[PDB]
């Protein structure tokens, strides 16, 4: 046929000069932007870190903050009962989210837009930990590019309906 | 050597073989002037 | 123009190949300029952002990530993400972005701009499932090779040129006529 | 491609007629592969994820319609109903996406892309009032037809064969010049 | 001229195989996906429903819950003072909204977003009743398609200012 | 079309010009049909929607910016506007819509459609830092002015007789061969 | 060069014209829809306004209220301790933003949206005082429309985080 | 009888009438040589 | 003169120069006949 003259050949890209767009590694659970990184871990047990204050978070340490911002938007109106705990340390950096029965379907439908094969259970505790150190591998743009477009325009359905 | 290469291809199209067929003529033409 | 970001890939070597080619000619990268609709020139755009960005960000790292909320569309085609989404999450076999396709002629010479390799089930497609867009890709190989070939021959050929010469045929047939 | 939903219109009988012509022929429905600014081409991509969404997703119906919220850009164009929303809010005349109307030729054979019958203040536009359309429809048709013809035949036809034609041409001239 | 040659044909396309897409038949005021719809009433009289408990709406009867979603996204913040009514019902499904002053612009930015013929009126009530069998005549899926782009471009200037 | 919203620029003077001229020919404006990749066309977009609301939404001024909301890319490309919003923050020189250049030759009389004025730093850019996109400009106005007058000869004349044409110069030859 | 037989000649649109479309002078800090016109200035005095009430606002002065209502969905979610004060007054309408170190954030990332050159200042207030006769100078859409995109894309990151 | 029903319609433009003016003349020199 | 103008412009490509010095010669031949 025609395509016995040509030859397949595969172009992949240099993902690692990437450093200014943040890149989403499914294989170890990570968003790393530059240097720095976020691994989302399902903890079983419960921390003892203080209520979430974002303005001091925000102060303390930015880098942990941009990095979460979109994936915390992307949980939309986290309920109240439910337990979202910050450490507001500059060395051990860690957001734990309570993943209660009501809580469960917004940290799936969000953890599910960044690693498709993570399945949050109910009982446990979603940690994000800040790593300024930590080479995740595996990190395409991609997925945290779907983050944003679902951030962009379906804000609404994510809210609470009353 | 491009011309000769892409010619195999396509010598199916109608067009394509009237057009060569009186390319030819026009040299043998030239022949009989020779 | 394709490299809206970067103003004063090969160098830089943006693509990885594993047939042994470091680079593709600047009319490969060209053939993406007004191509919107294909993922490879997409990534083309976000290196290009990503070269800029580094270039006049490097002071804050905040802002180079504080800037990609609701400006994606500036830089890459919203439509080709949100349908690579959707067909995701349909199940149907969707663009990922990770694996380009092109059809080198070994012969000619000449390559196709590449295409996304679909991935299916989180396994990359068999040849034998886009064989057709293969065959598609060679046969439009051969017919925008002779386009492009009329379309810069009308680009840097006289019109007149040509009709003096329909012309010239036509008294030269009438100076043979006596 | 046209039908990126649907992978491996006339069989499922997806437009209906008057006028007793039951479906188009393959090439009226590739004349939309790269026309995203006409509403009927935007149907057919409705009708075709349509038909991927009862394939892939005939299980949960929750789905089938908990993915078209903030992914309908992906499917049609999202600047093609925004104008239509526009147009209608502002009183000018708009297309509803429900009548197309299409010049059929009848000794040449050729027909035209349907195009949006436009809808004011909840009737039918007249014929008499986009008659200009209908004319520029007409002569696009002509014009699109030749320029089609050369287009193929640009195609289809080795430009290094005509440009042997052209020195045959002058060497013949040389020849007879004796 | 030109188009004396050249002969008018229309084109309709069969709405009837659009099962996937909810359509919108403004005749009916109704919303249909598959063979399930809801049909938009402006009753006169106060029904004796509880309020509304989405999550038991979506626990029990996830077919409404997904039908009226985009509508009532497109209804925005609805006003605390206001009743929303959710029946809560396998069999009587129907969700009463409270035209109320306050109320009223909202509702009526919706309906006329979906059912530009059908004017709400203060003092009365907006039933949004399923049917698992009502096969709604005028379906397009235009409308609905409005109401989703509406949703996702437009969700802030539906929200509360203050 | 180019004029979607105004429906039955040189009557209401549009553009200001410092050189004299008054107004563009109507192919001039043409040029932006299909060109929804330069701000110039955008901003003609803008004011024939500005007179399509002056005209249909001249009693309530309420509507006429209650509208606007969630709209816009139905008007003007969206795409343009967060490119030049994103390269403003960047500091990259961006276009705020103000200024536009474009290439009048003197002696053809053809021009070229005119194009963004980039401004950086507050302060637009010199002629110097642009001069790049000058030139191909001008190359870029004389292959397109000799591909359109192609595209129109292909627009108005029989291929078929084209075709004639050489089949005639083929029998000819035959008849002369005697 | 090619360059040398051509001519570079500059077109310029007449803004004047642009009635419809609000345009947004920021030589005078003028947001200007047809005649009427807000502006923007950086008061050092508390005004001895009431509260805001936004429907108030709209039954006596719609142009007002359409004039800001996208500068205030760009300013998004007002802290709560920080004072929005409207005159609600047919002629002397003035809307005072308070720009305390919690709410200086979103006003000054929104007035940067409008007028990149405003830069506020902690202990102020923001006055946006309409008028129906100023005629500003410099009035251009741009500003305006990507006001609207911010808003049309960017509205979740603009929102209270808990 | 394609090639004669898109005659009449584009007959206005100067080239085509060139162009069939210096067909029919073609002709005629054959019927010359007859 | 939109035919001389152009000339110049794009001399320098070797196809515009070869169709030219055909057109020469066939008024050449044409001499010759008279
Ligand atoms: C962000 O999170 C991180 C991680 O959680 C926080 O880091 C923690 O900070 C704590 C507070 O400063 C610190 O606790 C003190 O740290 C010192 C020792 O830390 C080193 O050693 C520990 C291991 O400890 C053992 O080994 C060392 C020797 O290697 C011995 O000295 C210890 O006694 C232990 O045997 C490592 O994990 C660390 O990485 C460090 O290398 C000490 O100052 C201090 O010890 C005192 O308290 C102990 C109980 O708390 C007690 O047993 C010991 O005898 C000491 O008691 C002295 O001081 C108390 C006053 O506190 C006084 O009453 C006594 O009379 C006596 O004088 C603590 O252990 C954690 O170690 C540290 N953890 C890590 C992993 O680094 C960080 O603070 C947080 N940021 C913020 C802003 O909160
Ligand atoms: C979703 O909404 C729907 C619609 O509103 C709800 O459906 C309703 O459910 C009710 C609760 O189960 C039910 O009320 C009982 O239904 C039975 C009869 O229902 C049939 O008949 C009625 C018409 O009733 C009349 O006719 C029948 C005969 O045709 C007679 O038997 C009746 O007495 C009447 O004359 C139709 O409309 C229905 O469609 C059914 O075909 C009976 O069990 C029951 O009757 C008892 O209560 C009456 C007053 O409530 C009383 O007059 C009668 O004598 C009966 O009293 C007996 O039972 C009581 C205990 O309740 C006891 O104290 C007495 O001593 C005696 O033993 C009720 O009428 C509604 O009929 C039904 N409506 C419809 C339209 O279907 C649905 O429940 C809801 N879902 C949920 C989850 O809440
Ligand atoms: C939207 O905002 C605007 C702007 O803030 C509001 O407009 C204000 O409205 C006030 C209430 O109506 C008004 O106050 C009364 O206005 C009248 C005079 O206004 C004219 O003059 C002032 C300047 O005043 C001085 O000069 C005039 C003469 O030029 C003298 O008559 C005055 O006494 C002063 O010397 C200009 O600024 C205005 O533009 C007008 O041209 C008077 O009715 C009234 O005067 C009475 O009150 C004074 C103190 O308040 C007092 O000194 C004076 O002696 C008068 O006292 C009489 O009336 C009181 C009852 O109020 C009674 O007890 C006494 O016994 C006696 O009979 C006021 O001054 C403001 O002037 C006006 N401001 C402007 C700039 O226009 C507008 O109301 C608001 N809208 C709403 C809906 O609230
Ligand atoms: C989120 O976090 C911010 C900032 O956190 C502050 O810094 C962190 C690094 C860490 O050390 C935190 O513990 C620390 O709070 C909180 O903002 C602070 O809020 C407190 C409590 O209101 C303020 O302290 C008060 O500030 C005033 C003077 O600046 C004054 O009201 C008070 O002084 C009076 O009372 C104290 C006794 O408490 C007495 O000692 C004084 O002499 C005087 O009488 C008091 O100091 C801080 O100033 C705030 N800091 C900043 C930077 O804004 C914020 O409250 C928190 N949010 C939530 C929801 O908890
Ligand atoms: C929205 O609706 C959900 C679910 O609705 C539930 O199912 C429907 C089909 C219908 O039957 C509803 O009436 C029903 O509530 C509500 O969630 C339920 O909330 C109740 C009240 O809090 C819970 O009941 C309690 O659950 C615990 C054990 O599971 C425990 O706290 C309680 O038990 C103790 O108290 C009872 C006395 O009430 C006593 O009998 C026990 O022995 C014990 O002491 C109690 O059972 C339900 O479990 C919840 N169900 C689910 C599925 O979550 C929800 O509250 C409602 N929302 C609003 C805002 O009203
Ligand atoms: C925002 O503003 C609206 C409208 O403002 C009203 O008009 C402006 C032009 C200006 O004059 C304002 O001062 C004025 O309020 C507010 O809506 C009004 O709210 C008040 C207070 O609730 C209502 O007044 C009450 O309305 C009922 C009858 O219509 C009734 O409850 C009351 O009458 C009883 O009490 C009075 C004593 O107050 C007594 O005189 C009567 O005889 C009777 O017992 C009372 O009149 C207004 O009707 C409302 N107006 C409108 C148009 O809705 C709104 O409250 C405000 N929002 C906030 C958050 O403050
Ligand atoms: C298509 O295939 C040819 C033949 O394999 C490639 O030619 C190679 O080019 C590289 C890069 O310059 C050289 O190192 C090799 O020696 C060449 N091989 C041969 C056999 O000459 C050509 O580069 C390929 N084209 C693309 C676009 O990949
Ligand atoms: C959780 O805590 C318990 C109790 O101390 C401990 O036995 C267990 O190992 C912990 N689990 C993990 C995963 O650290
Ligand atoms: C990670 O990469 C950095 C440079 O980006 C390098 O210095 C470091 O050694 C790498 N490995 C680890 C384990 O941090
Ligand atoms: C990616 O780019 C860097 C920097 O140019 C280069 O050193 C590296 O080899 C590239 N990676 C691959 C896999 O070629
Ligand atoms: C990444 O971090 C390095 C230092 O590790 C810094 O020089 C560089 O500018 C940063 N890049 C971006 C895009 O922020
Ligand atoms: C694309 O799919 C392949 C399937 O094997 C996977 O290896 C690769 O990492 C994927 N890339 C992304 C960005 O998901
Ligand atoms: C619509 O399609 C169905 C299924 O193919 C067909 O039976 C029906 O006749 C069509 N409707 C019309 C009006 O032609
Ligand atoms: C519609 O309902 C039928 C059963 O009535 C089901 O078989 C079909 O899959 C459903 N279609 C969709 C798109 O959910
Ligand atoms: C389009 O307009 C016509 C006007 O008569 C109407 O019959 C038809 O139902 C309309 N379709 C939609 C989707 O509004
Ligand atoms: C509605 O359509 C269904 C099939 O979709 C059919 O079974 C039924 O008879 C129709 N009519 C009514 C009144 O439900
Ligand atoms: C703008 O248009 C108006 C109305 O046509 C005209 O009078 C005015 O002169 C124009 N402005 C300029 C600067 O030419
Ligand atoms: C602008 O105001 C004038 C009166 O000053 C009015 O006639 C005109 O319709 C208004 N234009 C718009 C677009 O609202
Ligand atoms: C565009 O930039 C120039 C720079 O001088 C300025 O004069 C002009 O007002 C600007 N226009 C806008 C809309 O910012
Ligand atoms: C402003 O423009 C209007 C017409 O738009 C004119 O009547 C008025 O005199 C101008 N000047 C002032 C200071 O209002
Ligand atoms: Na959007």
């Amino acid at each position: 046929s025609l395509l016995s003259g040509f030859n397949l050949e595969t172009v992949h890209f240099n993902m690692s000069l990437l450093s200014s767009i943040p890149m989403v590694s499914e294989q170890q659970h990570c968003i790393q932007h530059n240097h720095s990184s976020i691994t989302f871990s399902l903890l079983t047990n419960k921390s003892d870190l203080e209520k979430c204050n974002f303005t001091r978070l925000q102060a303390v340490d930015r880098v942990i903050f941009d990095l979460f911002r979109e994936f915390h938007h992307r949980v939309g109106d986290f309920p109240v009962t439910s337990d979202l705990k910050c450490s507001h340390n500059t060395s051990y950096r860690v957001i734990e989210y309570e993943v209660t029965k009501e809580s469960l379907p917004r940290l799936q439908e969000a953890v599910s837009t960044l690693f498709p094969d993570l399945h949050l259970s109910e009982d446990r505790f979603l940690q994000i930990q800040a790593h300024d150190d930590k080479n995740c591998t595996g990190l395409h743009p991609l997925n945290y590019l779907r983050l944003l477009k679902e951030n962009s325009e379906t804000h609404y359905k994510v809210r609470k309906l009353m | 050597v491009a011309v000769f290469q892409a010619i195999p291809e396509i010598l199916n199209e109608a067009i394509n073989i009237v057009i060569i067929v009186i390319i030819m003529f026009t040299l043998i033409k030239g022949v009989f002037n020779l | 123009k394709l490299f809206q970001w970067s103003l004063s890939h090969c160098l830089e070597r943006w693509l990885i190949f594993a047939s042994d080619i470091k680079c593709f000619d600047n009319a490969a990268i060209a053939k993406c300029n007004k191509e919107h609709d294909e993922e490879f020139c997409d990534m083309l755009r976000l290196f290009d952002y990503n070269k800029a960005s580094i270039a006049k960000l490097r002071g804050e790292a905040s802002s180079s990530i504080n800037l990609l909320s609701g400006r994606i569309n500036a830089i890459i085609s919203d439509t080709l993400l949100m349908r690579s989404s959707l067909k995701r999450l349909m199940g149907i076999p969707y663009c990922n972005y990770t694996k380009f396709w092109y059809l080198n002629h070994t012969k000619l010479g000449i390559h196709s701009l590449p295409r996304c390799w679909l991935v299916s089930n989180g396994s990359y497609l068999n040849e034998t499932k886009f064989t057709h867009d293969m065959e598609d890709e060679a046969d439009k190989l051969l017919t925008e090779m002779l386009k492009k070939e009329y379309v810069r021959r009308q680009e840097k050929t006289p019109i007149t040129l040509m009709d003096i010469l329909m012309f010239s045929v036509s008294f030269y047939m009438f100076s043979v006529t006596l």
